RNA sequence: GUACCGUGAGGGAAAGGUGAAAAGAACCCCGGGAGGGGAGUGAAAUAGAGCCUGAAACCGUGGGCUUACAAGCAGUCACGGCCCCGCAAGGGGUUGUGGCGUGCCUAUUGAAGCAUGAGCCGGCGACUCACGGUCGUGGGCGAGCUUAAGCCGUUGAGGC
RNA sequence: AGUGAGGGCGCGAGCGAUAACGUCCGCGUCCGAGCGCGGGAACAACCGAGACCGCCAGCUAAGGCCCCCAAGUCUGGGCU
RNA sequence: CAGGCGGUAGGGGAGCGUUCCCGAUGCCGAUGAAGGCCGACCCGCGAGGGCGGCUGGAGGUAAGGGAAGUGCGAAUGCCG
């Protein structure tokens, strides 16, 4: 915001030399090499994305940590009740859950569990595969993860 | 004239060391031969207004 | 008695009993190791040209150590030089025992 | 994200400033000038290590050749008989020698005689 | 295992007689003496070194015609201040100078080298007054 | 046992009253009134003020006898200095400070 | 967009923080007041309003060592003395004498330089980012490799 | 990448006055960047020698060995 | 085992620390976070990192990775 003036003259005064006081020198000044709004994406290789996100699912299939279910029976819509469910699939809470489904009822029963990771076929994605230390699938989401990739 | 001028800092050491002298002396008292209160020696008493036996001014 | 020895390319006077720091050794601790003798000293006065030949000065090995750290600087002026270097001088420490000849 | 200078500099500074403790008016004082000294302090101990060692090889060789000519003789033959003679002590020794152990000394004197002539 | 020091030690007076002797090589040894350096226990930072009595010294030898060539020189920090003196005149008004001046020279400087300097006492003529301390005179 | 006193903010340059403060410094109750009544300096007055503030909270506050007061420590402290213009010939202007003190005197019994 | 500066157009600051709660210190004491000393409140007043933390330059008070025949880029190596911490041996501080000793930066054929810059301290302070190139490199696919805008989905999900 | 101000010394030439801490080339060297270490009083470039760090060990170099100051007031033989 | 390791411009290599992100609905924290002040202690060649005492009073951020407003002593620099 500052003037463009020349703060005082060039030479004969005993000062320094200088110019505007908007100079990045001066206290209030502007910034050197700053941040300035910017793009960090770009368009990593889909074949790529592809191969790493059957090869996430690999990892979590040899860990044996990958559960297929054709579907959540006792799951109406409430939390306890995928509560219920979650204990007999073994999944007592003890680790990390990934849990993809098509079926809107059964992500909203999951959801607010903090050990519980909710998505929807089309958005499975490899970063969210790594940090859950189970994978758990719709053998109707599994369909889609088949025809992804390939 | 040509406006001489320090060329170097005063050291705090080469400060004080001229300080040496500024020290006060304490003032020199006497104690009057009437009222015995401390005043300074050839004056006339501010406390009993005495000097040399006599009464001077009136305290 | 006395006796010169020789160890770590250095030579010191020792007498039984003797507490001594000295150039890093390979005995473990507990380990007594055998010095050479330069020079016997006291009431006997043998003298080595250069080693006296049955002698020994008989040591056990305290332990080994790092000195203290020698902070070793160096600096060049008009030529932006500078380099810190930090010496730990290792070490042994021996109890003289006893002197042999 | 800024990185603000924060905590750094001081940390930097403080460290120097405890090396120069001691140090006379603003060299313990002031930063720059601390450096300055420091820098100075660091040559003059590694030079300084160095002359350590020659000096006290002179300190032994003026006191073995004191000892030397109460036998009426200089520290010039009497290395040179000690050598001769294959004497391996050194000055460091030869120096204690001469004063703690007159009687020993005197001994290495009458080898360093024989043994040149 | 660390280099011997000596704990302060009681000195030794000497005498020296300096009829005849060379000027130079006289004063030459008076400072080994003052400075110690002939005792084995020597060490540089303290003074350990004899007490010098010497006695007519008025009757120093120099070789050449130094007695009447030879100048003694000093400044006074005045103008036109330097003062030159010959030999020959020194001797004849203050014959102690000339070795007390010899030796001086050949001390160290600083400190304890002018602490070394008041041990030596230079007297012109036979007499010297440390009966006292009953000088072990010396011979070299 | 001891007794403070405290005048700070005080409108007068530490050095001159400091000045004073070494007369009494030390000295008994007694001298120190008789020395500040007699010395002729400006700090004098404020120094006097707190030395028999000091008194005061000696015996009123803390069991002391006025009979064996004295000067066991004193000091001037550098308070916040009123900066002013002075203005020079040629147009120049300069900073006066105006400086002020933090007087402290603290006071004893001792029985000898 | 104020204070302030400027005839004017115009220029253009500095300044945030007690405490969970004002419970913001009645009352007594010194003092003209200011300010303090008791008291009282609070977990804390070394949170007291000039209020969180409270570094450094800078200024004092007290203590240890030291200094008035020694001349010095202020240090360093050694020895010795005193004071302190230590069972011991060991160490911290200080420095008497001895040895050695031409600041830092920059610019330079060359600087302790009588060439440059710096009173001192604290904080701000200089090789970035975009697009396009050329090499190297970690990977993916390979006679093939790859999408752009955009569309769908999400609402830190991707696909088309 | 940087460099494209070099400098001193020895030697060979031109210029100069068989002047210059002069100037311009050529061969070499060192300083530059080794103002780190020993010597030459002091002294970039002369003599010695290329410093990774430690040692209260040893041998040598140049230069030295009467005192300041480490080592011969060494030994023959001359001269001044 | 053998050899190398002076170094300005400059090239190469390996690291230290600052802010922020994932790791985190986690773990550390009033039995005291950050910051501050000491230290003769420990580790590191070093940049540093710990441990202990005092202060401080509400935050902090692991191993493994990611991103930069990332390190000051000099600009007759700027502000105080
Ligand atoms: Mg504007
Ligand atoms: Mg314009
Ligand atoms: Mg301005
Ligand atoms: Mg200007
Ligand atoms: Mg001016
Ligand atoms: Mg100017
Ligand atoms: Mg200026
Ligand atoms: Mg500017
Ligand atoms: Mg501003
Ligand atoms: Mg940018
Ligand atoms: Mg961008
Ligand atoms: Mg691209
Ligand atoms: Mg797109
Ligand atoms: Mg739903
Ligand atoms: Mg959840
Ligand atoms: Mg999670
Ligand atoms: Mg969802
Ligand atoms: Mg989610
Ligand atoms: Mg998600
Ligand atoms: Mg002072
Ligand atoms: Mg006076
Ligand atoms: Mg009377
Ligand atoms: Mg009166
Ligand atoms: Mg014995
Ligand atoms: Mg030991
Ligand atoms: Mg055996
Ligand atoms: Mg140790
Ligand atoms: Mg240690
Ligand atoms: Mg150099
Ligand atoms: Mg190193
Ligand atoms: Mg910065
Ligand atoms: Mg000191
Ligand atoms: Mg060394
Ligand atoms: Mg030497
Ligand atoms: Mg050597
Ligand atoms: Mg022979
Ligand atoms: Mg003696
Ligand atoms: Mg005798
Ligand atoms: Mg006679
Ligand atoms: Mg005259
Ligand atoms: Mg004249
Ligand atoms: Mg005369
Ligand atoms: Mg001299
Ligand atoms: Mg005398
Ligand atoms: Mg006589
Ligand atoms: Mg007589
Ligand atoms: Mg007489
Ligand atoms: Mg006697
Ligand atoms: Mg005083
Ligand atoms: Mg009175
Ligand atoms: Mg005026
Ligand atoms: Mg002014
Ligand atoms: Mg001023
Ligand atoms: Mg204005
Ligand atoms: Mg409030
Ligand atoms: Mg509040
Ligand atoms: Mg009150
Ligand atoms: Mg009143
Ligand atoms: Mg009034
Ligand atoms: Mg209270
Ligand atoms: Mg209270
Ligand atoms: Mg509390
Ligand atoms: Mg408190
Ligand atoms: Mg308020
Ligand atoms: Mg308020
Ligand atoms: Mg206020
Ligand atoms: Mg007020
Ligand atoms: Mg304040
Ligand atoms: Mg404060
Ligand atoms: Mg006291
Ligand atoms: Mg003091
Ligand atoms: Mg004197
Ligand atoms: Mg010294
Ligand atoms: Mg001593
Ligand atoms: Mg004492
Ligand atoms: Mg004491
Ligand atoms: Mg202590
Ligand atoms: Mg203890
Ligand atoms: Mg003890
Ligand atoms: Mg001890
Ligand atoms: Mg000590
Ligand atoms: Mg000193
Ligand atoms: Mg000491
Ligand atoms: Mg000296
Ligand atoms: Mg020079
Ligand atoms: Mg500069
Ligand atoms: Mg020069
Ligand atoms: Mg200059
Ligand atoms: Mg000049
Ligand atoms: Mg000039
Ligand atoms: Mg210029
Ligand atoms: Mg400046
Ligand atoms: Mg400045
Ligand atoms: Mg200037
Ligand atoms: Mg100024
Ligand atoms: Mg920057
Ligand atoms: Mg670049
Ligand atoms: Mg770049
Ligand atoms: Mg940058
Ligand atoms: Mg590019
Ligand atoms: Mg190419
Ligand atoms: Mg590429
Ligand atoms: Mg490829
Ligand atoms: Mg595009
Ligand atoms: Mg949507
Ligand atoms: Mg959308
Ligand atoms: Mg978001
Ligand atoms: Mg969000
Ligand atoms: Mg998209
Ligand atoms: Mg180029
Ligand atoms: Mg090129
Ligand atoms: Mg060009
Ligand atoms: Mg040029
Ligand atoms: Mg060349
Ligand atoms: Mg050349
Ligand atoms: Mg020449
Ligand atoms: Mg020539
Ligand atoms: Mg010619
Ligand atoms: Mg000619
Ligand atoms: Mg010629
Ligand atoms: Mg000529
Ligand atoms: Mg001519
Ligand atoms: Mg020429
Ligand atoms: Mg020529
Ligand atoms: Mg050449
Ligand atoms: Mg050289
Ligand atoms: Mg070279
Ligand atoms: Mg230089
Ligand atoms: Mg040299
Ligand atoms: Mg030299
Ligand atoms: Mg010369
Ligand atoms: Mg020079
Ligand atoms: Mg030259
Ligand atoms: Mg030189
Ligand atoms: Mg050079
Ligand atoms: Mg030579
Ligand atoms: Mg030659
Ligand atoms: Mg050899
Ligand atoms: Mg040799
Ligand atoms: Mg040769
Ligand atoms: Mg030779
Ligand atoms: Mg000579
Ligand atoms: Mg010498
Ligand atoms: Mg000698
Ligand atoms: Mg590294
Ligand atoms: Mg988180
Ligand atoms: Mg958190
Ligand atoms: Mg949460
Ligand atoms: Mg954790
Ligand atoms: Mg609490
Ligand atoms: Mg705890
Ligand atoms: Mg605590
Ligand atoms: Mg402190
Ligand atoms: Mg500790
Ligand atoms: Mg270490
Ligand atoms: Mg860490
Ligand atoms: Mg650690
Ligand atoms: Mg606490
Ligand atoms: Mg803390
Ligand atoms: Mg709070
Ligand atoms: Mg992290
Ligand atoms: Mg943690
Ligand atoms: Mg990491
Ligand atoms: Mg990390
Ligand atoms: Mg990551
Ligand atoms: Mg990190
Ligand atoms: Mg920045
Ligand atoms: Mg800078
Ligand atoms: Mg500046
Ligand atoms: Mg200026
Ligand atoms: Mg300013
Ligand atoms: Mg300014
Ligand atoms: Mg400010
Ligand atoms: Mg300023
Ligand atoms: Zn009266």
């Amino acid at each position: 915001a500052y003037s463009g003036r020349k703060i005082w003259p060039q030479k004969h005064t005993g000062r320094a030399r200088h110019g505007d006081i908007g100079a990045p020198i001066f206290v209030g000044g502007g910034v050197v090499f700053g941040p300035k709004p910017r793009d960090y994406s770009y368009t990593l290789p889909k074949k790529v994305r592809k191969k790493g996100l059957a090869m996430a699912v690999a990892d979590r299939a040899r860990e044996g940590k990958l559960l297929l279910v054709e579907a959540f029976a006792g799951v109406n819509g409430k939390t306890k009740e995928f509560l219920a469910w979650a204990k007999e699939a073994g999944l007592d809470g003890s680790e990390s859950v990934l849990l993809v489904t098509g079926n809107e009822l059964v992500r909203r029963a999951a959801r607010n569990l903090p050990w519980v990771v909710t998505l929807a076929p089309e958005g499975l994605n490899v970063y969210d595969i790594v940090r859950t230390e189970r994978l758990v699938m719709d053998l109707d989401a599994w369909e889609v993860f088949q025809n992804r990739i390939g | 004239a040509k406006h001489p001028v320090p060329k170097k800092k005063t050291s705090k050491a080469r400060r004080d060391a001229r300080r040496s002298h500024h020290a006060l002396t304490p003032p020199i008292l006497v104690p009057c031969p009437e009222c015995k209160a401390m005043k300074p020696p050839h004056t006339v008493c501010p406390e009993c207004g005495y000097y040399a036996g006599r009464k001077v001014l009136e305290v | 008695m006395f006796a010169i020895v020789k160890t770590g390319g250095k030579q010191y006077r020792v007498e039984p009993g003797l507490k001594l720091r000295v150039e890093k050794l390979d005995a473990e601790p507990g380990a007594t190791v055998e010095l050479p003798v330069l020079l016997l000293g006291g009431e006997k006065t043998v003298v080595g040209t250069p080693v006296v030949e049955g002698a020994s000065v008989v040591a056990e090995v305290l332990g080994h150590g790092r000195g203290k750290k020698i902070l070793v600087s160096k600096f060049k002026a008009k030529v932006q030089y500078r380099r810190k270097k930090g010496h730990r001088q290792p070490y042994t420490e021996l109890l003289i025992k006893e002197i042999r000849g | 994200p800024r990185a603000k200078t924060g905590v750094v500099r001081r940390r930097k500074h403080k460290k120097i400033l405890k090396l120069a403790k001691g140090y006379w008016g603003l060299r313990s004082k002031s930063f720059r000038k601390a450096r300055e000294t420091l820098f100075a302090a660091g040559n003059y101990a590694y030079a300084h290590r160095k002359r350590r060692k020659r000096d006290f090889r002179r300190l032994w060789i003026v006191r073995i050749n004191a000892a030397c000519r109460q036998h009426g003789l200089n520290y010039s033959t009497f290395i040179h008989g000690l050598k001769k003679a294959g004497i391996e002590v050194d000055r460091k020794n030869l120096a204690d020698l001469a004063v703690r152990e007159p009687q020993v000394f005197a001994e290495l004197v009458e080898r360093a005689k024989a043994a040149q002539g | 295992m660390k280099t011997y020091v000596p704990k302060q030690v009681e000195p030794r007076w000497v005498l020296i007689d300096a009829e005849g002797k060379t000027l130079g090589r006289l004063a030459t040894k008076i400072a080994t003496l003052l400075r110690g350096k002939h005792r084995p226990d020597w060490t540089p930072n303290v003074a350990m070194g004899d007490f010098v009595v010497v006695v007519n010294a008025d009757k120093i030898r120099v070789t050449g015609k130094k007695l009447e060539q030879k100048i003694y020189t000093r400044y006074s920090g005045y103008p036109g201040g330097l003062k030159k003196i010959p030999l020959e005149k020194m001797l004849a008004t203050h014959p102690e100078r000339v070795l007390e001046h010899a030796v001086k020279g050949m001390l160290p400087k600083g400190p304890l080298g002018r602490r070394l300097f008041k041990r030596l006492k230079v007297y012109a003529g036979p007499d010297h007054p440390h009966q006292a301390q009953r000088p072990e005179k010396l011979e070299v | 046992m001891e007794a403070k006193a405290i005048a700070r903010y005080v409108r007068i340059s530490p050095r001159k009253v400091r000045l004073v403060v070494d007369l009494i410094r030390g000295k008994s109750l007694e001298e120190a009134r008789n020395i500040l009544r007699y010395t002729n300096k400006r700090g004098a007055y404020f120094v006097a003020k707190v030395l028999e503030s000091a008194a005061a909270n000696a015996v009123n506050n803390h069991d002391m006898l006025e009979d064996r007061l004295y000067v066991k420590a004193a000091y001037v402290d550098e308070g916040p200095a009123l900066k002013r213009v002075l203005p020079r010939a040629r147009g120049r202007a300069d900073i006066i400070k105006k400086r002020t003190s933090h007087i402290t005197v603290i006071l004893g019994e001792k029985h000898g």
